[PDB]
RNA sequence: GCGGGGUGGAGCAGCCUGGUAGCUCGUCGGGCUCAUAACCCGAAGGUCGUCGGUUCAAAUCCGGCCCCCGCAACCA
RNA sequence: GUUCGGAUUGGGGUCUGCAACCCGACCCCAUGAAGCCGGAAUCGCUAGUAAUCGCGGAUCAGCCAUGCCGCGGUGAAUAC
RNA sequence: UCCCCCGUGCCCAUAGCGGCGUGGAACCACCCGUUCCCAUUCCGAACACGGAAGUGAAACGCGCCAGCGCCGAUGGUACUGGGCGGGCGACCGCCUGGGAGAGUAGGUCGGUGCGGGGGA
RNA sequence: CGCCUCCUAAAAGGUAACGGAGGCGCCCAAAGGUCCCCUCAGGCGGGACGGAAAUCCGCCGGAGAGCGCAAGGGUAGAAGGGGGCCUGACUGCGAGGCCUGCAAGCCGAGCAGGGGCGAAAGCCGGGCCUAGUGAACCGGUGGUCCCGUGUGGAAGGGCCAU
RNA sequence: CUGACUGGGGCCUGUAGAGCACUGAUAGGGCUAGGGGGCCCACCAGCCUACCAAACCCUGUCAAACUCCGAAGGGUCCCAG
């Protein structure tokens, strides 16, 4: 018996890993948030940060926006420029869009 | 956010009593009120005369919070019903707004009703949920014999956080719901 | 909750005949009850109204003793 | 007598007789039986007559298990008719039985009085039959 | 006498067109089907009637995966 | 396709001509259908009209 | 074998085009008459041959079985 | 459907009578029905009459009398 | 390289239902608010934001129990590719190679990849 | 008597009979594209008028519902339900294949033009799918401006669309 | 040298057999709505049922258009004779 935030997340995923790119995935906890970039061919994380292994401060948008910058910047020294975003459960928006814009700004491809 | 009688007696007198009663180990163990949902089953509006904002204008009196319609799930012959037509109104109060209701409820409505002798016991979930019916919306104070045109009572819907009828029984009592047997 | 759609809560005065006031919060500011929780016949422990009436009927009759034995 | 009271196909093929029984092959219920020793159609007009036939020895008493219940719709094409025109109409039904069923069992009776009853319903039946009583066979299975 | 019957409508060729380890071309048709009995994986792409084709050249390869249906695959050569 | 089931052409509102027909229930859609769609002698999109088959 | 049919008690509508059962007589209660008829005033009664299915809903559309009318059954 | 209308019933009392269950009248509290002027049809009355109003008497313990036999008050319309 | 937790996969119920027990430092959750972004065919329930007083009550994670569910041999049989006999038939046998399903014994209250966070 | 579904059909495909059963000759301006959200039937308990069945609350319920229409296949990790913006129910093409005597029928990635939704990855050349159909001849209609019987036009034809 | 046939290897399938989990059928038993029947009532509930009988459980069975299972075979592709 499934439900509505185990739906939307396959249902939002299934559909990422189709087009084959690598995937930028998000979790959002209550304090935290975290994000790493993901090869499902070989069912491999490739590049990770977080907000938590980055002992970062006060505001979780600001924070995202930080963790992203940070994900781009360890991605781009290994090559990773394109990828696809995995906005799981989260609708695109509040934390998990200002990640993604930090994870643009950085120069991460998409 | 608002401080008010029962959300307060809840809390101060409630809350202990009912921790002595039945003992729990966890602060969140003890019961709750988690909604009272309010219905109105109308389709007396099926067809007719389907301009109810009459009832939505009062159930938004009653409980400050605009209602929600209800329509047909499925068509049917014997009622003369369209599936999709609009035949109820539907709120949902949580938190403060569920309180205030719940309080002028218990206070002003249940006396208010024609030969009121007390709520009935026997109305309890199994789980710890309680339901009840109006058949009358006069019964509230909020709505003047002038500003009807039709009776029309409601279904109220309270549910707990209690597991069994017997916490929820005390928890209602406690708050001030008054059973007759 | 959305703007526009939903009646305002103020603080409000809810009397009753009895001469109880209430403090709560409504859509209207004042209002006039003609009974309470206060005051209820149902309510107020038993107080049985216009009938203690224990029937009283039907061993009552009693009149009287006076046919003989 | 025996019919099915409804039934999702009207008119069924013919299929085969090939083989012993699927099961039905071990005493169930009474204390004796009747097994059938050959492939078989068997109509619902002889099943009532071998049951009504115990039942008439047993006069007051016993009690008589029927294993078997026809299903099978039973077709044929109107006297005198050619081929063609469409499969015939369904005139009876009948049990569809392997060598090793048991069709029927009895109980509550004398050891005489079963085997007489089944004797005689044998007589009723398009096959040749074996009695057999229950045994710790068939307890076992 | 007469029949109400009599009809039947043309047969399809429905079924499995490539099997696996067998090389396909990018376009080559894999699998023929009414509904999804086996679902496109890498390098397989699904048309309107549910058609299994090749989207790049290749080898075929099928992937039983439980609950999650049958697959078919093409891995490039 | 049928009586009320009519079968009908869209043109282009700008230079005129027919690129397009389709169909349309006149009961249920009694307007003329109006949509946008690519006009291959404009060479671009344009609102095109519903007119007489 | 092909076409049509079964609806208060009698005889016909309504079925095609699904929601709503109608007409004449008859029955019953009242009136005129000494009385009956006629005539006048009111009123009851069909759950639509069945069983199944489609539908939100079937007298109505579709299937099964039953009974009835008509026509056919030829070269042989 | 009322301060119209007063049936139906609930509760409580008075009286007559040996005795008011079936089965009396009356008083009081409450209940407050049908009925918005009557289908086909049908009755009475020609003046102090019809219509309307009250009073008495016979029978008779009481009374189911709104019946009957009388009595006065007011008092018409119309007959080509 | 080992233990716990947070992510995300693979195997596709040996992973599940139920019952009992356990975890809050950390992580996660509920939680505290509804100013702000955003939101309710009504409801800050959901989604969303700003938070960190409490609680592991719900959820989740970790263990235990075989009542249910799920998996399940060995043996034997049915059936059968090929080769031969028998019967008027319905049908029935032998040889060689293959071999179920049911049922029985019995197994199961998950295993494993990668990256993070903590601990030894 | 053509077309679709199931069985017969002997586990690839195919397979006959006046064998067994049913459906089609439509439909939808949303019942289409896309983005976002949502999860059913049914059972038990509880609730004014309220019923077996309207609407409301809770617990159990992997799909037995739904998907316009027959059946099968498929399917909630949506193809089902709601909303917003939209018209790709595109123009120019088409690598490569399914099927197949012919002629037909079917699926289709990808390049270009000009668009729709989306932050994006991407999706979109109608519809969960398989029926809803008719080759050519003759002609109608809109466009094109290709031929125009000495020449310029015209008549009439060709081409694209229907 | 690519052929019929043959060896190994992968993938495809829903028949034989079997099964009752789905769609239906189905004999007996248990349990048990609904009616019928017999007591008692019209004050509305009750009690008994060697009666007909839903759903559920048990025992036991049937099916071209049923399948939780499911062969031997067969089709196809690669390498080899
Ligand atoms: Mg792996
Ligand atoms: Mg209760
Ligand atoms: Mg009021
Ligand atoms: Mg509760
Ligand atoms: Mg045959
Ligand atoms: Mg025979
Ligand atoms: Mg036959
Ligand atoms: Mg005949
Ligand atoms: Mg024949
Ligand atoms: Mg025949
Ligand atoms: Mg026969
Ligand atoms: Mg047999
Ligand atoms: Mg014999
Ligand atoms: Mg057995
Ligand atoms: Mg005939
Ligand atoms: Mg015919
Ligand atoms: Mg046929
Ligand atoms: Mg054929
Ligand atoms: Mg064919
Ligand atoms: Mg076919
Ligand atoms: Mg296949
Ligand atoms: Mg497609
Ligand atoms: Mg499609
Ligand atoms: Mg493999
Ligand atoms: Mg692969
Ligand atoms: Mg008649
Ligand atoms: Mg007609
Ligand atoms: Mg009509
Ligand atoms: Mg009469
Ligand atoms: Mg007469
Ligand atoms: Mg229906
Ligand atoms: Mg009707
Ligand atoms: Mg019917
Ligand atoms: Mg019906
Ligand atoms: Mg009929
Ligand atoms: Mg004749
Ligand atoms: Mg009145
Ligand atoms: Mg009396
Ligand atoms: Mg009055
Ligand atoms: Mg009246
Ligand atoms: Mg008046
Ligand atoms: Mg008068
Ligand atoms: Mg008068
Ligand atoms: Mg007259
Ligand atoms: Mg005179
Ligand atoms: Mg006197
Ligand atoms: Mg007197
Ligand atoms: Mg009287
Ligand atoms: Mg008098
Ligand atoms: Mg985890
Ligand atoms: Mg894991
Ligand atoms: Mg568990
Ligand atoms: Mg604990
Ligand atoms: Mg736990
Ligand atoms: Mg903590
Ligand atoms: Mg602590
Ligand atoms: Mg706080
Ligand atoms: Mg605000
Ligand atoms: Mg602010
Ligand atoms: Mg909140
Ligand atoms: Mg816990
Ligand atoms: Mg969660
Ligand atoms: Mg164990
Ligand atoms: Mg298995
Ligand atoms: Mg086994
Ligand atoms: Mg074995
Ligand atoms: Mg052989
Ligand atoms: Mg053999
Ligand atoms: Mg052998
Ligand atoms: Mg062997
Ligand atoms: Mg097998
Ligand atoms: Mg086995
Ligand atoms: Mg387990
Ligand atoms: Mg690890
Ligand atoms: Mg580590
Ligand atoms: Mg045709
Ligand atoms: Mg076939
Ligand atoms: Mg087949
Ligand atoms: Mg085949
Ligand atoms: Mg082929
Ligand atoms: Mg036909
Ligand atoms: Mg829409
Ligand atoms: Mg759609
Ligand atoms: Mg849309
Ligand atoms: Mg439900
Ligand atoms: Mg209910
Ligand atoms: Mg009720
Ligand atoms: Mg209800
Ligand atoms: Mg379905
Ligand atoms: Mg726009
Ligand atoms: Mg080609
Ligand atoms: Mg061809
Ligand atoms: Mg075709
Ligand atoms: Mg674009
Ligand atoms: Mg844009
Ligand atoms: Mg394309
Ligand atoms: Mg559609
Ligand atoms: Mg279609
Ligand atoms: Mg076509
Ligand atoms: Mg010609
Ligand atoms: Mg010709
Ligand atoms: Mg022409
Ligand atoms: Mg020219
Ligand atoms: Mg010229
Ligand atoms: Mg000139
Ligand atoms: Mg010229
Ligand atoms: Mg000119
Ligand atoms: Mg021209
Ligand atoms: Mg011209
Ligand atoms: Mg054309
Ligand atoms: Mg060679
Ligand atoms: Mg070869
Ligand atoms: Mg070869
Ligand atoms: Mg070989
Ligand atoms: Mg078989
Ligand atoms: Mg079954
Ligand atoms: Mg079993
Ligand atoms: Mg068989
Ligand atoms: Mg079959
Ligand atoms: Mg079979
Ligand atoms: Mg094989
Ligand atoms: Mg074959
Ligand atoms: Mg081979
Ligand atoms: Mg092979
Ligand atoms: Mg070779
Ligand atoms: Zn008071
Ligand atoms: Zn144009």
């Amino acid at each position: 018996r499934l439900t509505a935030y185990e739906r939307r997340k396959f249902r939002v995923r299934n559909r990422i890993k189709r087009t084959g790119r690598l995937r930028l995935s998000v979790f959002r906890s209550l304090k935290h948030i975290y994000a790493q970039i993901i090869d499902d061919e070989k069912g491999v994380t490739l590049v990770s940060a977080s907000s938590l292994a980055l002992k970062l401060k006060g505001n979780k948008t600001e924070v995202a926006r930080q963790v992203g910058r940070a994900l781009a910047e360890k991605a781009l020294a290994l090559g990773i420029k394109q990828v696809a975003f995995d906005r799981g459960p989260y609708k695109y928006h509040g934390r998990v869009k200002a990640l993604a814009e930090g994870a643009r700004e950085g120069g991460l491809e998409f | 956010p608002l401080d008010v009688a029962l959300k307060r007696k809840y809390y101060e007198e409630v809350r202990p009593e009912l921790i002595r009663r039945f003992g729990y180990q966890n602060v969140w163990e003890v019961p709750r009120l988690e909604k009272v949902v309010i219905n109105q089953g109308l389709g007396e509006a099926k067809e007719d005369a389907r301009i109810l904002e009459k009832a939505a204008q009062e159930l938004a009196l009653i409980t400050g919070q605009k209602p929600a319609v209800t329509r047909a799930k499925k068509s049917i012959s014997n009622f003369k019903l369209r599936k999709g037509m609009p035949i109820g109104l539907r709120v949902t109060l949580r938190r403060d707004r569920m309180w205030i209701f719940l309080e002028k409820l218990l206070n002003v409505a249940l006396p208010r009703i024609r030969d009121f002798r007390g709520l009935n016991p026997n109305s309890f979930d199994g789980r710890g949920n309680y339901n009840l019916g109006l058949r009358e919306q006069l019964i509230f104070p909020e709505i003047t014999y002038d500003m009807v045109d039709a009776l029309r009572g409601m279904d109220i819907a309270v549910v707990t956080t209690a597991e069994t009828d017997e916490e929820a029984r005390a928890l209602l009592e406690l708050l001030g719901f008054p059973f007759r047997k | 909750m959305k703007e526009g759609i939903h009646p305002k809560l103020v603080p409000a005065r809810i009397i009753c005949g009895c001469g109880n006031v209430i403090e709560t919060y409504s859509t209207k500011p004042e209002i006039y009850v003609e009974v309470c929780s206060k005051c209820h016949p149902f309510y107020t422990g038993q107080q049985r109204f216009v009938d203690t009436e224990g029937r009283v009927e039907r061993f009552q009759r009693r009149y009287g003793d006076s046919y003989r034995k | 007598m025996l019919m099915p009271r409804r039934m999702k196909y009207r008119k069924q093929q013919r299929g085969r007789l090939k083989g012993a029984t699927k099961g039905g092959d071990y005493v169930a219920f009474g204390d004796y039986g009747l097994v059938a020793l050959e492939p078989a159609w068997i109509t619902a007009q002889q099943i009532e007559a071998a049951r009504v036939a115990m039942v008439r020895h047993f006069r007051r008493g016993g009690k008589i298990f029927i294993r078997i219940f026809p299903d099978k719709p039973y077709t044929k094409k109107p006297l005198e008719v050619r081929m063609g025109k469409g499969k015939g109409n369904v005139e009876g039904y009948v049990a569809v039985v392997k060598p090793g069923r048991v069709m029927f069992e009895v109980a509550g009776v004398t050891e005489e009085q079963a085997m007489e009853a089944l004797r005689i319903a044998g007589h009723k039946l398009p096959i040749k039959t074996k009695i057999v009583r229950r045994d710790a066979y068939d307890e076992a299975q | 006498g007469s029949t109400r019957n009599g009809r039947d409508s043309q047969a399809k060729r429905l079924g499995v067109k490539r099997y696996e380890g067998q090389v396909v071309r990018a376009g080559n048709i894999l699998v023929r089907q009414r509904g999804t009995r086996f679902k496109p994986g890498k390098n397989v792409g699904m048309g309107r009637d549910f058609t299994l084709f090749a989207l790049v050249d290749g080898v075929v390869e099928f992937q039983d995966r439980g609950r999650l249906g049958r697959y078919v695959h093409v891995r490039p050569l | 396709a049928s009586e009320v089931r009519i079968k009908l052409l869209l043109e282009c509102t700008e230079c005129k001509r027919r690129n397009y027909a389709t169909e349309k229930n006149k009961r249920n859609t009694p307007n003329k259908l109006e949509l946008r769609k690519y006009c291959p002698w404009c060479r671009k999109h344009t609102v095109h009209r519903e007119v007489k088959i």
